């Protein structure tokens, strides 16, 4: 009859008459839609360039609901002014469950900061040849040759978590600290109900990254509903302009992919392409979004149906989803990166041996129950 | 190679309107802005304003607010400057220039607008 | 508006001299250690040509005899050795605050 | 005969004659004793309110030996003065192996701090209407209008680890810092043999938590036997009064439960109730204390004994105990919280598939070895 | 015939005629070579004493290529001046993949630090009776009664990662801070392209560790190829002398062992001794280096070959290597230490049950396929 | 609703002892302390002391130390004040009051102790 | 002992006046920004009644015409508009250090 | 070189006196709070004997009547009660900078 | 127990060379250095130099540089001092001593070198 073959416990390559292939190994190499809701496509932007509101990532400001976030590997435009990002990899874990925004102003410019000027632009964040700055942050400078102290509160009326973002400037000279902020011993104190931190600038000459020898360290927090955050500074404050009322979702995530964007409909999605199948398992990628087959590190997995010519128990028990690309951890987190890669590769090898042995067990019981009735009849 | 060619010289009467063109080529029209510099012979250069080619948002100086108005045609690479309407002042040359690094590096051939 | 005053009005220079063209702004044209002062050269009957951008970097395509320096409000343009093809008018232009403002000009006539 | 049924690899719901149920699914919903030793019942207290010695948790000061610690979900009285708690979730991992205390005074009041007054009470920690303070900490204030510098050592003679606890006051005004401590640039330096840290107050106006706009950050360390800790301050010190000589045990832990306390005897204990059984597995809760059945996420697991009418290999190999409730990790530890929930739910699904397949394997070998001898005879 | 026995699913201790033992349980208790390349033997040195260049670990300065690193349990000579080591356990994870050095001078003495004296020796690091200091660090002191400010850069020309090491002195008196560095408010600022930190001394009187009441905290970083690091200080700097161009390897690691060093050749290595075998599994130790058998927590594992007298599917899927000794984590990392011991002991019990059940499955299919043909013939 | 009822007025001779009661109701007797305030008509209020109802630990002022002694009966909600023994001084009224927030918000009806 | 001196002895007030009763402590009765000064009202033949606790919060059940303020050692009680039912004696009482100390009293007689 | 001057030249002492031998260095012989000054005793016809190392610790094998103290540049050696067997010459020696430098000596003659 | 025995006394003429020995015993020869102290009778002790026994690297004072040279024999426990060559100065005694804690605690018996 046919030429399909199965593998068994003792013998392999058994020529049989019928088989069901439990592996979907193919995919359309594009980023199709998830149900009808289009994903978020950062393009040449980082996660850090998207929430800080890079001047070259203005086309993503308008989009506030998505199916998943698509980041490109080695993304060029993000954090245009050089500096640290305090708990950047922790914030990507927060934004891997957020399914909706509400980009609003906490401290509205032209009404919120009197006695200061909000026109602070840098040549590292230049947009269309002219120097610009972030779309969600304000660089406060002097007004009438004076930088007085500031104070602003914000009570969370939004009935949701509010992600507040700010930054502290770290200059390169002491003649530049006096020229902008007119004080040499400055501070930033951002307090809340369950948050309190005080920042102090560090004036030092750095290697030139994007042309600047000074740094801006970016910070964040998560306001609770009904809670108050109080900003207070003597200088060196890159002040919050916009923020986000966070709406949490269950099926979402950040994938890293170079696939072209198409207009499809799908049910599953991997960084190599979407999957349209009803088969139980897959070989494409462990990182899936949507209702998807289960990942096994196999190439040949068939269950025999008929005689030879001379599985829900595993799918119910996997229940784990892998999100690791290599962007999840830090320079100074390698004992936790090697622990995450031990756990992820350990569950991908237990559940591959479990799925293969159940096929090997069911193949010998099928071939001898079929060869039971040949001698009854 | 980068080039900005303009329209020819114009001769108007004080009371009607003129429209200057600036056909860019050799580079992507968006990702670079477009200045407009007024050279009046005998007075020196003056900055009319700047138009964002990606956004479309103009920004004028206050001495050029109200009459001078920039426009775009990004389907091709062409920027426009319309004056509404010409006095016997602003009888000058008009250069269109390009923003690269807060500067005007590639200029136009000049559009001699004479008001008679 | 930041008003910039060229100095001198126009300078007499022979071939092999050192021509110093200077302009002094009313306010400061730097922010975070980036001087926003550009230098332009205009031969008559031609558009101006960018030589030095902000405020010491030399643009590609310009001969290396041009060099400018300065910080804060005081900037100079120094030309040596002065070849004969530099018979033009020299402008300085700020890019710090809108609107952008040019100089008055300075003719470099060669003996 | 009977109506009990078993499940097998190929077929299910096989009607048989006898069966042994390997699942204990029931429990008396109370917190009975462990062998004869009564647990520790915090009641309306946190872990943080118990070791800091809250004024409303005085009834637990007398108890210094227990079987396990019972915390209620959402516990109201703990940390009565608002502020941080440095490595609070790390200290709960230390106290999850401590089986005995010895609450003694490191620095005995009325003998240990001359030139200072130890009568510092706050209205957030009020007890019986009168304002009070913690039972294990001392708020040092001025004496005769002077706050001089302090210095006190303590050599560990107790032959055991000593948990030292202190705190640093962070006021709300600078007119309040001068009123209590009479200095504006104060410090606290707590050094040891393998510990050294210097603390500096942060004066800022906070949102009102429990009526106060100032904070007290609580710190801790673990003295080794034979070791010396040296306290030194210019101001802002909430000084150690009492401390604990730690006696470590193997079978203990902190459970979170709302169950009523009864007077029983048991051998096992879960947050839903104790277990009195000899069966191998269970369904009640994965968090167990004492010698207990093994947790499987199953509902029906029977091993057939007799013919049909028309397990120590898994128990020896589990050997893992889950302690995760949701109180183990922080706001800024979600990559480790999601990693702990991936490991815990991964081992609860491998060992459920392993325990179910061994029953499925042993059921078909029993039914055909019993149906072997029907044709020999 | 013979007396070897096998175990099966239902019955055990089945007397058979032939068997293959799949467990290598013996080892020569020595540290033999790996292929021909000799290991690194620290002896009475820590990892921290080896890269800081202890005066008593001078015999390891000459060796710059190895197979693996052998540390002794409780190693006495390392960090001779007392103090912290910032991310010490993180640096041991970096040096567990480094297979070669190039010990070179970043800042060459007698040419690199004018206006300072580099002859700073302490009595805790004494070598041959005379007081000395580390071989890879320089204690800068005064010259002509002046300690001026310093500044030195280093551009990475080595085309490899460069591990830079420095330290900050923390004195015990303020009359000792003025005697060495002549300033009371000193700083150290070590900046780079993607690194920036500012250090400030903490003058306090400590318990005497190795005779000193002052501390030196040791720091490190990893320069990228083409990158610049800029040192700058007003005082309290223990300056970098030597550093290491890092060459990364795949098969390496740090083992902890008390075994005598022999001159053998081997293919495998454990902390108890090398292994020369072709058997699939082992019982000796889970921490292996080289091509090795797989660790199972078993004692008896035989596969039957012949009739009774009256495995690559598991080895392909293990693929994990355990490196945990107890030196990997900190005092304040016990939630990650207990998580690493849950993952390591969890995979050692899943893969022991998987390896034993596959032997139990293959033993009953062998004994009845052999007893199939006794009734055909 | 909260109420503190006391005993009736007493008439003693200087040399014997008196015992005042204070029957609390409407709230939990522990979780709130119990002050004792002496109002002498013609002099003003004075603070005798405070008794912890949870602990049982009294705390007196030094002018009321030695003779005045507080007691409890927490089985019911009753606090006691015994003077041992009365002089012709402290012929006064005696209020029992409640600690809520370092204060005395719910007082008693007053026990007029007259010393004859 | 913190001794508190009421001021004045007793004040004459008509209906619609502003009655200001003040007491000044010898030491400070605050700690960590919490003034421990309570204000009591006693009509004759009755127990005193707590009005304002520590030192500006008004107790529930008291009309909002009563308000008190002050910090450190100086505190005032202000009554406006003075209704006729306020004919009582007013005490201030500290709760900072043991023993607790009252004032001397001040009769509010209404014309 | 750190030159050390013993004081006095030699001292007259009876049994039961307090003998004070002092030496003052030109520079400082301490670094990080460790005085590097050793004290030696030489009977004639014999090698010197180390008594006190750096600068107050007494070596094992030396009787406890010897004690020395000092910091910076000034150090003293104090002997009480002076037994008769201490008829020797006393040297102080620095170990801070190379080369090591001794004192001049001081004879302890007993009456 | 620790002991350092030396060679006997030597008698030379000014112009030839002498070699002094120092046989250590009772301790490990490496892990402890070896000083050399010159006692000239009538002048006091002087520090010739120090030799590392583990390394072999000598370190001399400048007044003893050029003529005095230390040597080792670590196979046994013996250190050497050779002078090349003797003047009528440095007619002295020569002690070999041991570094323990920046000090010289165990000395030798003395080698009286007389220059005649
Ligand atoms: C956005 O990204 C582009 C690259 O996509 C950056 O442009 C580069 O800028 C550097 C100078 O910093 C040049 O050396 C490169 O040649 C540029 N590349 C290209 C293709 O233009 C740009 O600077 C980034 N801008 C922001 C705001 O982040
Ligand atoms: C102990 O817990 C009780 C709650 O059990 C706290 O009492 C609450 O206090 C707040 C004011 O901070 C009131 O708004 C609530 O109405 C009170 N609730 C109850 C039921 O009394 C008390 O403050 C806590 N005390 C300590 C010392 O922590
Ligand atoms: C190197 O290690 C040795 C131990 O192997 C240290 O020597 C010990 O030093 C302490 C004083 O700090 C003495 O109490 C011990 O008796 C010594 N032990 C031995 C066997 O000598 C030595 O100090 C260490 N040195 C360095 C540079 O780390
Ligand atoms: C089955 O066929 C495949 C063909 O690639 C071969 O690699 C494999 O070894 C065969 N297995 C057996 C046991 O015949
Ligand atoms: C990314 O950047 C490159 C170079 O600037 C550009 O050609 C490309 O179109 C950009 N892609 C997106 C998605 O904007
Ligand atoms: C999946 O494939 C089926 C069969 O070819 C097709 O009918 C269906 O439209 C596909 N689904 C999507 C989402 O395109
Ligand atoms: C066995 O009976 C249960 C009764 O709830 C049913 O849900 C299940 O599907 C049955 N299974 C089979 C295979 O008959
Ligand atoms: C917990 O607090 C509530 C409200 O104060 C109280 O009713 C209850 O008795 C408390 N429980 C315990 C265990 O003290
Ligand atoms: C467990 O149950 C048995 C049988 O009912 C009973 O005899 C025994 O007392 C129980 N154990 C406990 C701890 O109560
Ligand atoms: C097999 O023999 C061993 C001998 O130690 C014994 O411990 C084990 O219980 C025996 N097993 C059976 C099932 O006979
Ligand atoms: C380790 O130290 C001891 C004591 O100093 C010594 O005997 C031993 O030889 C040392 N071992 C090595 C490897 O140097
Ligand atoms: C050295 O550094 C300090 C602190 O930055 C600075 O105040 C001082 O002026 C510097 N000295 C020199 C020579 O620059
Ligand atoms: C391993 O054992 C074999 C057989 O005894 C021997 O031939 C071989 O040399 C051994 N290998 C090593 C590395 O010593």
């Amino acid at each position: 009859n046919s030429t399909d073959t199965v593998d068994t416990v003792l013998e392999k390559n058994v020529t049989v008459t019928h088989s069901v292939n439990l592996l979907e190994d193919s995919h359309n190499g594009k980023l199709c839609l998830l149900k009808g809701i289009a994903p978020l496509q950062l393009g040449n932007c980082s996660v850090a360039g998207w929430i800080l509101g890079n001047p070259e990532c203005e086309s993503l400001i308008s989009k506030e609901s998505w199916s998943y976030i698509v980041e490109t590997p080695n993304p060029e435009n993000g954090t245009c002014y050089p500096g640290y990002f305090a708990d950047y990899e922790e914030l990507r874990e927060q934004l891997s469950s957020v399914s909706s925004f509400e980009r609003f102003e906490i401290f509205p410019k032209e009404s919120s900061w009197p006695k200061h000027t909000v026109t602070g632009v840098t040549a590292s964040c230049s947009h269309n040849g002219k120097s610009s700055f972030y779309r969600n942050l304000l660089w406060l400078t002097e007004k009438n040759g004076l930088y007085p102290n500031l104070s602003n509160s914000y009570v969370n009326n939004k009935e949701k978590e509010v992600l507040v973002l700010w930054g502290v400037h770290h200059p390169s000279n002491i003649g530049d600290q006096r020229a902008i902020y007119h004080t040499e011993n400055a501070y930033v104190s951002v307090v809340s109900s369950h948050y309190s931190r005080r920042f102090t600038p560090e004036i030092a000459k750095r290697p030139k990254v994007r042309g600047q020898e000074g740094r801006i360290n970016y910070y964040w927090t998560l306001l609770e509903p009904g809670d108050t955050i109080i900003f207070e500074a003597n200088g060196n404050l890159i002040a919050p302009w916009y923020a986000f009322a966070l709406s949490r979702g269950f099926g979402s995530g950040i994938i890293t992919s170079n696939a072209p964007m198409n207009e499809c409909d799908a049910k599953c999605q991997t960084p190599q392409g979407a999957i349209n199948s009803s088969l139980p398992f897959q070989n494409v990628h462990p990182v899936t979004i949507g209702e998807c087959p289960k990942y096994v590190r196999s190439t040949k997995l068939r269950m025999v149906t008929g005689l030879r010519n001379i599985v829900n128990s595993v799918i119910e028990k996997m229940n784990t989803q892998f999100t690791a690309v290599g962007k999840e951890f830090n320079k100074l987190e390698r004992r936790m990166e090697n622990l995450n890669k031990k756990v992820d590769d350990g569950f991908l090898d237990i559940w591959t041996y479990n799925a293969e042995l159940l096929v090997l067990l069911e193949n010998e019981r099928t071939l001898d129950f079929h060869d039971s009735n040949v001698k009854n009849l | 190679q980068i080039q900005l060619v303009q329209s020819g010289p114009e001769l108007k009467k004080p009371g009607e309107t003129v429209r200057i063109s600036c056909k860019a080529s050799g580079y992507t029209f968006t990702k670079n802005g477009m200045n407009w510099v007024q050279q009046a012979p005998g007075k020196g250069l003056k900055w009319v304003g700047w138009i964002n080619t990606y956004t479309g948002e103009p920004s004028y100086a206050d001495d050029f607010k109200g009459r001078f108005a920039f426009s775009l045609e990004t389907s091709a690479s062409t920027a426009y400057l319309q004056i509404n309407n010409l006095k016997n002042e602003d009888m000058a040359a008009y250069f269109c220039a390009r923003m690269v690094r807060d500067a005007m590096d590639f200029w136009g051939q000049g559009t001699s607008v004479t008001v008679s | 508006d930041i008003v910039l005053t060229q100095s001198p009005a126009s300078l007499a220079v022979s071939l092999g001299q050192r021509a110093t063209i200077s302009c002094k702004a009313s306010q400061s044209v730097d922010f975070d250690g980036y001087n926003y002062l550009n230098w332009y050269q205009q031969k008559p009957g031609q558009p101006p040509k960018l030589l030095i951008y902000a405020a010491s970097n030399l643009e590609s395509g310009i001969p290396a005899r041009f060099s400018g320096s300065g910080s804060g409000t005081d900037f100079t343009l120094n030309i040596h050795p002065v070849e004969e093809e530099d018979a033009a008018t020299y402008f300085c232009q700020q890019s710090n605050e809108d609107p952008y403002t040019f100089g008055g000009g300075t003719k470099l006539e060669i003996k």
